[PDB]
């Protein structure tokens, strides 16, 4: 209902964790689980690749269809670009429905 | 194909042997489909009745009497069609997709 593709077997969940590395234990045995760990984090790169199938537009319509367009008029910032401070923004929602068909 | 001439209330019909008609079927379903609307102009139920072919037309999006940007226009001469003189004929075949029996 929010949108997209319903899937019985969707892309699986990918779960990641830092393995705990404990600090030095007491040197005399204790049954209690070790609560003292070395503070750690991890970084890296993630790459994802999707292949999408397209359904081409066969329409025989004569007059030109509505398209998604960038505004021609001048502005302080480019839409879908970083600003002076360096942060990226998306100025508007872009839906997918532009070309037309007959019922 | 016949031509009609009128003057002084006199009306003459004659053969024009070099004139053509144009026929095409919309196979790719690229036009507004008006057939399922239960209009008039079907073949008569009685085989000896001569009938008139209905005019084609279609509707699209509107706001009131005005068009909107999405409303589309179709030229039917922008389709390939077969041109026939008196000696020519036209034919095509069609196969229905699988559909459940009507329950009688």
């Amino acid at each position: 209902l929010m949108g997209g593709f319903g899937l019985k077997h969707p892309p699986p969940q990918i779960l990641i964790k830092n393995t705990p590395v404990p600090a030095d234990p007491p040197t005399t045995f204790s049954q209690a689980k070790l609560a003292s760990f070395i503070t750690q984090y991890s970084t890296g790169q993630v790459s994802v690749e999707i292949e999408w199938e397209l359904q081409k537009e066969n329409s025989k319509r004569w007059n030109p269809e509505i398209q998604y367009t960038s505004n021609y008029y001048k502005s302080t910032n480019v839409d879908f670009a970083v600003n002076v401070d360096g942060t990226y923004s998306e100025p508007r929602p872009i839906g997918t429905r532009y070309l037309t068909r007959n019922l | 194909v016949k031509e009609v001439t009128q003057n002084e209330g006199t009306k003459t019909i004659a053969n024009n042997l070099t004139s053509t008609i144009q026929v095409f079927t919309d196979s790719e379903y690229q036009l507004p489909y008006v057939l399922g609307s239960a209009h008039q102009g079907c073949l008569p139920p009685f085989p000896a009745d001569v009938f008139m072919i209905p005019q084609y037309g279609y509707l699209t999006l509107n706001n009131g009497a005005q068009a909107v940007g999405r409303s589309s226009f179709y030229c039917l001469e922008y389709f390939p069609s077969q041109m026939l003189r008196t000696g020519n004929n036209f034919e095509f075949s069609y196969q229905f997709e699988d559909v459940p029996f009507h329950s009688s």
